[PDB]
């Protein structure tokens, strides 16, 4: 887990072979690729309650709004199930209302 | 005999610098074990959290 | 032949802001390799020989 | 050992090689220290760079941004540091990096650190706003970003006063 210890990128694993005096390894190694633009807002707001993310983060294609985890773009419809509540939409600096 | 004066300067002088090199050479050491470390550091701290 | 200064690699300019974020949408896998000694020649020397 | 004098020179002849190992371990110490530099900054693949407006959450980065206005477009903590600290057959070779170049990378590292979080460090990077940067930090450490979220200025400010009180300090 420690980063960039063996391999650059997220660590997968790694394969010894024998050298006449050494070693040398083979990392694998995951590294993401074709990034996209999105428009983001740190909870929202419904009810009058503020909701966040249990694991994730909130985008936007111009509308309507979605969850996704962080490393894969992979949108999904946002539910009361993936976000949990905390406190009123009062305090939070940037809440977005849907 | 000009000779063997300058014999004996010559060993002294070639001994200090030989001493000096050894000295060098072991701080030299010691500075790679901390620069290793320092590149470790910032690799770890800096680009991620630990 | 020519001499120049070295150049440290490109630039750009990462577009911030408050509300914009990046997500990727592919990934690959790469394969590294890196070597390590580990060992040197076992030696032994003889004084009357030498 | 002999200063340019043709007897000395003769009689130092006769003692072999004890003259070119000598160099070559110097000359591997060099290398060496350009190899240390070399590996403990270079360390991006690109020069990024912090855009005009300055609008992290509240956070204050000023003190540690570099300074345009003064020539070695050093920052104000790198200005102290550099003003705190103070022949005869032998030389000194200057280093391969100089230090523009070396401030050089320190700048492009924190923008991009500042930036884009640690996506930088793995493939490409990735812009993403500051608090949320913090967020996930927050939940690294095993705290909800829910405290973060609800203290963002009590936060930004004990940051920005513990970053006066160490450039007062130092
Ligand atoms: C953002 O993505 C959503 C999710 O697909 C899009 O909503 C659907 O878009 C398709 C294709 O236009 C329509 O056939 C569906 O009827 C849409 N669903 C709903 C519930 O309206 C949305 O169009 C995308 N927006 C933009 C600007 O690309
Ligand atoms: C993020 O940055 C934007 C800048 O585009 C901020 O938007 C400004 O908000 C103030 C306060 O409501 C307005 O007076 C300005 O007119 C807005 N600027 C523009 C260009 O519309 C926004 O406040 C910032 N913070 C967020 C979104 O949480
Ligand atoms: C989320 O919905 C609420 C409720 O409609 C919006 O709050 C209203 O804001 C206007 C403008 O200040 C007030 O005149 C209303 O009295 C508010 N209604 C309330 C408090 O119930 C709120 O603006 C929406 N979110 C965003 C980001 O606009
Ligand atoms: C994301 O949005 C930006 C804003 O329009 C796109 O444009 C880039 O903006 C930055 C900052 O000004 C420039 O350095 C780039 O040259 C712009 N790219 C262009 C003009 O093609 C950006 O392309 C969008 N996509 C990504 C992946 O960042
Ligand atoms: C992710 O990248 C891979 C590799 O570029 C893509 O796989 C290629 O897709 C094209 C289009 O169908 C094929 O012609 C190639 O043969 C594929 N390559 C291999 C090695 O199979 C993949 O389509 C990309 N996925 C997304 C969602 O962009
Ligand atoms: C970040 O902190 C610096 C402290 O050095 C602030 O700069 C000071 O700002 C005050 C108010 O305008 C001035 O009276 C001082 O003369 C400034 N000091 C220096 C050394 O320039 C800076 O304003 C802070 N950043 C923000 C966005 O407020």
């Amino acid at each position: 887990k420690r980063v960039d210890f063996c391999g650059k990128g997220y660590h997968l694993m790694s394969f010894p072979q024998s050298a006449p005096h050494g070693v040398v390894f083979l990392h694998v190694t995951y590294v993401p690729a074709h990034e996209k633009n999105f428009t983001t807002a740190p909870a929202i707001c419904h009810d009058g309650k503020a909701h966040f993310p249990r694991e994730g983060v909130f985008v936007s294609n111009g509308t309507d709004w979605f969850v996704t985890q962080r490393n894969f773009y992979e949108p999904q419809i946002i539910t009361t199930d993936n976000t949990f509540v905390s406190g009123n939409c009062d305090v939070v600096i940037g809440i977005v209302n849907n | 005999e000009a000779e063997v004066q300058i014999d004996r300067l010559i060993t002294g002088r070639l001994q200090s610098l030989q001493t000096y090199v050894t000295q060098q050479l072991i701080r030299a050491a010691e500075i790679r074990a901390s620069a290793n470390l320092a590149a470790t550091k910032m690799s770890e701290c800096v680009l991620g959290q630990s | 032949i020519i001499a120049y200064t070295m150049s440290l690699g490109a630039e750009n300019s990462v577009a911030y802001s408050n509300n914009s974020i990046a997500i990727p949408t592919n990934f690959t896998i790469s394969v590294t390799t890196e070597i390590l000694p580990v060992s040197m020649t076992k030696t032994s020397v003889d004084c009357t020989m030498y | 050992i002999c200063g340019d004098s043709t007897e000395c020179s003769n009689l130092l002849l006769q003692y072999g090689s004890f003259c070119t190992q000598l160099n070559r371990a110097l000359t591997g110490i060099a290398v060496e220290q350009d190899k240390n530099t070399q590996e403990v900054f270079a360390q991006v693949k690109q020069i990024y760079k912090t855009p005009p407006i300055k609008d992290f959450g509240g956070f204050n980065f000023s003190q540690i941004l570099p300074d345009p206005s003064k020539p070695s477009k050093r920052s104000f903590i790198e200005d102290l540091l550099f003003n705190k600290v103070t022949f005869n057959g032998l030389t000194v070779l200057p280093p391969l990096l100089t230090d523009e170049m070396i401030a050089q990378y320190t700048s492009a590292l924190l923008a991009g650190t500042i930036t884009s979080g640690w996506t930088f460090g793995a493939g490409a990077a990735l812009q993403i706003p500051f608090a949320m940067q913090m967020a996930y930090r927050f939940n690294g450490i095993g705290v909800t970003q829910n405290v973060l979220y609800e203290n963002q200025k009590l936060i930004a400010n004990q940051f920005n006063s513990a970053i006066g009180k160490i450039q007062d300090s130092l």
